[PDB]
């Protein structure tokens, strides 16, 4: 059974909700395990206290850098890269999850959450995930974004773990 | 009062398009790669005792998006074509962004200069003469740099700026 965990999102520390996520273990588990082992933060590092760093309304949200907490950091369970597990599930609309990356077989922890289909990332980033609960929360978010992704407000997950 | 230049950076992924720009406004660099979606600024200087304004475009490298260049190179009145002399790759995208730009303006006779970034780097694969020669067949200049050590950041920016001020006389 795929695991569920959550994201408890503020806006400059002030709550807003919370998202939780289903984890498609079933087919791409490598990157799910990663995902889940930092939501609960159960290395002694992870997704808590980190910001969704880019923002782009029409697009997705983007963060998990939490190593160095200004979007070019991040690293996985598996040391600092891992390779692409596999393409087989797609960008096909608001909700997927999926992984970051700086080209081929370079994920760490920076993930997005898709707020359209951008099914020109199919095969070349890894879906892993979507949201389960709270899409409404991840909407609301889009307003603190820009065309270039910078955030008018710091949006940190301040809570995260396994349901 | 004083005049505003375009210029618009562009060039491979990784080549120093940022490191370049970021040095010029802020005096520094960092060796964190932030790749870039879009990013622009604004800074006065003085060029051979002339007071202008510099409005900076940096644009991405994801070369996944090169369909979506064509309106920043209608805007853009000047370019810097920045390569990595450890790259040989991005040496070769050198000219198809120039055929691009040009393509676009439908000029043979727009403001370039051809940047050759890192050269504090030790490991370089992209010979000098290679490329002061491929900038003499373009007819424009070929400046070297360094983001790291700021050699010739002020002078690949302000020499763009002197082929915009030839172009309109
Ligand atoms: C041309 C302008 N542009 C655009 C773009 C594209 C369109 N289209 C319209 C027509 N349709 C059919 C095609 C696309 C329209 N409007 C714009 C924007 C709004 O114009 C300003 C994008 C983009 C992405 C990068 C650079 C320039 C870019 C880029 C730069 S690094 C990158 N991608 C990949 C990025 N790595 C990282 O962060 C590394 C540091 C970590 C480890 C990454 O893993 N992710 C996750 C997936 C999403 C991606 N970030 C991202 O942010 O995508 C932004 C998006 C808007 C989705 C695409
Ligand atoms: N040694 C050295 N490293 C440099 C130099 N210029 C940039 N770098 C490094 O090269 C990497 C990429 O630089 P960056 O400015 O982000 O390149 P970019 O062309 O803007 N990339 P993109 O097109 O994705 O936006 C960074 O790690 C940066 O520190 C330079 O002159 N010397
Ligand atoms: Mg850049």
């Amino acid at each position: 059974v795929n695991p569920t965990v959550f994201f408890d999102i503020a806006v400059d520390g002030e709550p807003l909700g919370r998202v939780s996520f289903e984890l498609f273990a079933d087919k791409v588990p490598k990157t799910a395990e990663n995902f889940r082992a930092l939501s609960t933060g159960e290395k002694g590092f992870g997704y808590k206290g980190s910001c969704f760093h880019r923002i782009i309304p029409g697009f997705m949200c983007q963060g998990g850098d939490f190593t160095r907490h200004n979007g070019t950091g991040g690293k996985s369970i598996y040391g600092e890269k891992f390779e692409d597990e596999n393409f087989i599930l797609k960008h096909t609309g608001p909700g997927i999850l999926s992984m970051a990356n700086a080209g081929p077989n370079t994920n760490g922890s920076q993930f997005f959450i898709c707020t359209a289909k951008t099914e020109w990332l199919d095969g070349k980033h890894v879906v892993f995930g979507k949201v389960k609960e709270g899409m409404n929360i991840v909407e609301a978010m889009e307003r603190f974004g820009s065309r270039n992704g910078k955030t008018s407000k710091k949006i940190t997950i301040a809570d995260c773990g396994q349901l | 009062s004083m005049t505003e230049y375009k210029l618009v950076v562009v060039g491979a992924r990784g080549v120093g398009k940022s490191a370049l720009t970021i040095q010029l406004i802020q005096n520094h660099f960092v060796d964190e790669y932030d790749p870039t979606i879009e990013d622009s600024y604004r800074k006065q200087v003085v060029i051979d005792g002339e007071t202008c304004l510099l409005d900076i475009l940096d644009t991405a490298g994801q070369e996944e998006y090169s369909a979506m260049r064509d309106q920043y190179m209608r805007t853009g009145e000047g370019f810097l074509c920045v390569f990595a002399i450890n790259n040989t790759k991005s040496f070769e995208d050198i000219h198809h962004y120039r055929e691009q730009i040009k393509r676009v303006k439908d000029s043979e006779d727009v403001p370039m200069v051809l940047v050759g970034n890192k050269c504090d780097l030790p490991s370089r694969t992209v010979d000098t003469k290679q490329a002061q020669d491929l900038a003499r067949s373009y007819g424009i200049p070929f400046i070297e740099t360094s983001a790291k050590t700021r050699q010739g950041v002020d002078d690949a920016f302000y020499t763009l700026v002197r082929e915009i001020r030839k172009h309109k006389e």
